[PDB]
RNA sequence: CCAACGGGGCCUUUUUUACUUUGAAAAAAUUAGAGUGUUCAAAGCAGGCGUGCUCGAAUAUAUUAGCAUGGAAUAAUAGAAUAGGACGU
RNA sequence: GGAUAGUGGCCUACCAUGGUUUCAACGGGUAACGGGGAAUAAGGGUUCGAUUCCGGAGAGGGAGCCUGAGAAACGGCUACCA
């Protein structure tokens, strides 16, 4: 290739975002913002295909131009714009508000809150350095700069941000015992509880998680988001907690309870 | 030997020893810790050598595969091979075969290094056409 | 050029058995062949035996009961993953349900029906029926 | 014992030693060296088109007795010179001349079958109509 | 209660590799496979229930090389002999 | 030292005499684009993959270059060969 490329083949779309087969030769290709290709959400997919609020590309466009949605508080026209983890999303019109955040099938739920908690988002800290003229900032997960934070805030820390103003407010300590989030590989969508880190010069740091059945499991640092303290989450938790069960158990809950 | 042996002067840059001042001391020398666990030798802390490339008092920083091998020829100047061997699985006969490699890396003024010994190497950035590893510890065998 | 002195050990007990004789003399003995024999003694396959010191390797006098059909090593000692066992006892025993191939492990020599248990693997040995 | 090497790292000498026995085996050799290309009139298809040069009868070989009808072809795309043989009786009364002919191998991958010396192929269609349609009088055939 | 099978602790004088277990990784489609009367089937990922409500889009496999981890049988390698050795408090 | 967005015999000056190989270098052939995969299978295997997805190369054959964040572009330009 002499540059770079603007299309994107169905079949080569990621996974989680559960396109069909035969609609199509093409997907919608997410534009370049916050999050990574990879691991967005597209709104086109979002207003289409999870709430049905439209049929059709066309249809989408004739909602995003009226001005109806907005992401963290700001207004969005772009039919490709790409939402992605703890965004905040409000429809103001029908009067309803989401957090994106993860099934434990590894999938955006559709998971409404209440008109407060819209209020705020959380941010990993990816890195902390000076700016010119020695002013301090952090850099967050979805790409924030922030001016001048708590001299004791480091790398895989938590922070609590108010969409207006877009200032820190609280923060909590990367620490055994937190509550963390798992954002990525196998495990994606589990919850549990830090048990302890390794440290691995060099390479990867490892930690080790254990879940309110106390099931065990190890991830990569990386793919680990710390959300509040031990049995007190700074957010509301999506149905079922992620605990994850086995196949046989979810035949049975299903079968015998639902399927009465 | 004679330090300043080419047709330009050889110093380490950005290292300034003032005349104006004339302490009776050693002259000054710059050199840093590679990390990993691996111990700076005390002839590149009190020797006199000048290689820009050396590990320990040079612009080269290590980082990436760390390997192992038995040194086979030190003929050229500042430089070495060592050999590395392992075997190879074969499905259909269920067997193994023996290979092997040739690695040739640089080798600091810092250590003395015989043929048959076995040498520790860590990667850096491309420092020669063929070269990409820089001695890092040495066992005497 | 004795290259393994387990493949003579359990040639010699075939040789006897075949022939009806009650009891076999071998020579050198070895830990791995006392280790092979108390596993074939457990399940039965062979009386009792004894060891006579000599300064120089030893000597083995093995009773023998009738009931044995075929003891056998395998050469090379093959690696043998844990999915692979399956594999071996279908080629190797008469039936599904009796005899015992034998491995040795780091967890110790035994039958490839208390590896499964103890869930460990190594390399392969020999087999009994 | 069965004079072969058993060790656990002797994988190079098996895999060796296979490569050079495989070359007995008759038709692996064929591959490899590409026969086909280089010689035999089909350069590897199924069939081949040719023009007629001239009518023959092949007296059949002992004990059999029969003069077997065949013509001379030419294949278009090499200029090669050939026999081919022309099945059911009177129908080589439907070729003549510098008719245009299409060719198949006679089933025996090269090999001449039954009474006939050295004929190889067998006639298909003539002037773009096959003879099992002439035979049986379901098409009729244009003159040229 | 009791029998078998697995496992931990304590007492009894108490260098470097191969190999094997477990875990993270190995795109989707294809393959194996769970659910669902496309009128059946090849397919598809849908669809049920009152006439607004609601369950889904699982799971497995994937040689070899690289990474992390438990074991110490088997097979190699090293060490104190012109002591130049260990502890030296 | 020069040049490059930047490392490097990438190129120049001076200097040394090195580097690969029976564990198959170097040379020759492929009716050879690589892979996810396909056919036939008791098990172990054999044969195929131009072709719906990912990566590479080319726009009759070779060379050169303008504009631009990005091209040695061919539904851009310049010369030679056919």
């Amino acid at each position: 290739a002499r540059g770079p490329k603007k299309h994107l083949k169905r079949l080569a779309a990621p996974h989680h975002w559960l396109l069909d087969k035969l609609s199509g030769c093409y997907a919608p290709r997410p534009s370049a913002g916050p999050h990574k290709l990879r691991e967005s959400l597209p709104l086109i997919v979002f207003l289409r295909n999870r709430l049905k609020y439209a049929l059709n590309g066309r249809e989408v466009k004739a909602i995003l131009m009226q001005r109806h949605v907005k992401v963290d508080g700001k207004v969005r026209t772009d039919t490709t714009y790409p939402a992605g983890f703890m965004d905040v999303i409000t429809l103001d019109a029908t009067n309803e508000n989401f957090r994106l955040v993860y099934d434990v099938k590894g999938r955006f739920a559709v998971h409404r809150i209440t008109d407060e908690e819209a209020s705020y988002k959380l941010g990993k800290v990816k890195k902390v350095q000076l700016g010119k003229k020695g002013v301090p900032y952090v850099v967050t997960h979805d790409g924030r700069t922030i001016r001048y934070p708590d001299p004791n805030i480091k790398v895989n820390d938590t922070v609590k941000i108010d969409l207006a103003s877009g200032k820190i407010t609280d923060f909590i300590k990367f620490d055994a015992g937190k509550l963390v989030y798992v954002t990525g590989g196998r495990n994606l969508g589990r919850i549990g509880t830090i048990v302890h880190k390794e440290r691995h010069d060099g390479g990867f740091d490892l930690v080790h998680i254990k879940d309110s059945l106390d099931n065990t499991f190890v991830t990569r640092l990386n793919n680990v988001f710390v959300i509040g303290e031990q049995g007190k989450p700074y957010i509301s938790l999506p149905k079922g907690k992620g605990i994850k069960l086995s196949i046989a158990e979810e035949r049975d809950r299903r079968r015998a309870q639902q399927g009465l | 030997l004679t330090v300043q042996s080419e047709r330009a002067f050889q110093k380490q840059p950005h290292i300034f020893n003032n005349p104006k001042v004339k302490t009776s001391k050693r002259t000054k020398r710059w050199y840093k810790n590679a990390g990993l666990g691996f111990k700076t030798p005390k002839t590149a802390i009190e020797g006199s050598y000048i290689d820009k490339k050396c590990p320990f008092t040079g612009l080269v920083s290590i980082r990436g595969k760390i390997l192992t091998g038995t040194v086979v020829s030190t003929k050229m100047h500042r430089t070495i091979v060592i050999r590395r061997a392992y075997l190879h699985y074969i499905p259909k006969y269920n067997r193994y075969e023996k290979r092997h490699k040739n690695v040739p890396v640089h080798v600091s003024p810092a250590f003395r290094v015989q043929v048959g010994d076995i040498v520790t190497v860590g990667q850096c950035r491309p420092i020669s056409k063929t070269v990409r590893f820089n001695v890092v510890k040495v066992s005497a065998a | 050029t004795r290259s393994s002195v387990l493949a003579d050990a359990l040639n010699a007990i075939n040789n006897a058995e075949k022939t009806g004789k009650r009891q076999v003399l071998i020579r050198p003995s070895s830990k791995v062949i006392i280790k092979f024999l108390q596993v074939m003694q457990k399940h039965g396959y062979i009386g009792e035996f004894e060891y006579i010191d000599d300064h120089r390797s030893g000597k083995i006098v093995v009773q023998l009961n009738g009931r044995l059909n075929k003891c056998g090593v395998i050469s090379p000692r093959f690696n043998v993953k844990i999915g692979d066992i399956e594999k071996w006892t279908a080629n190797l025993l008469p039936a599904r349900q009796f005899g015992y191939v034998i491995l040795t492990t780091s967890a110790g020599i035994m039958d490839h029906e208390e590896a499964r248990r103890k869930h460990v693997s190594g390399k392969i040995l020999g087999f009994v029926y | 014992g069965k004079g072969k090497p058993r060790g656990l790292n002797s994988a190079r000498k098996l895999r060796v030693h296979r490569r050079n026995n495989r070359w007995a085996e008759n038709n692996y050799k064929k591959r490899l060296l590409g026969t086909a290309f280089k010689s035999s009139p089909f350069g590897g298809s199924s069939h081949a088109k040719g023009i007629v040069l001239e009518k023959l009868g092949i007296e059949s070989k002992q004990p059999n007795s029969a003069i077997r009808k065949c013509v001379r072809v030419q294949l278009i795309k090499n200029g090669k010179k050939v026999t081919a043989f022309v099945p059911n009786d009177g129908c080589l009364n439907f070729v003549d001349e510098n008719d245009e002919v299409l060719l198949a191998g006679f089933g025996r991958k090269g090999k001449a079958k039954g009474d006939i010396p050295g004929v190889r192929f067998k006639v298909v269609k003539v002037s773009g109509v096959s003879l099992l349609a002439l035979w049986k009088e379901k098409k009729e055939k244009p003159r040229s």
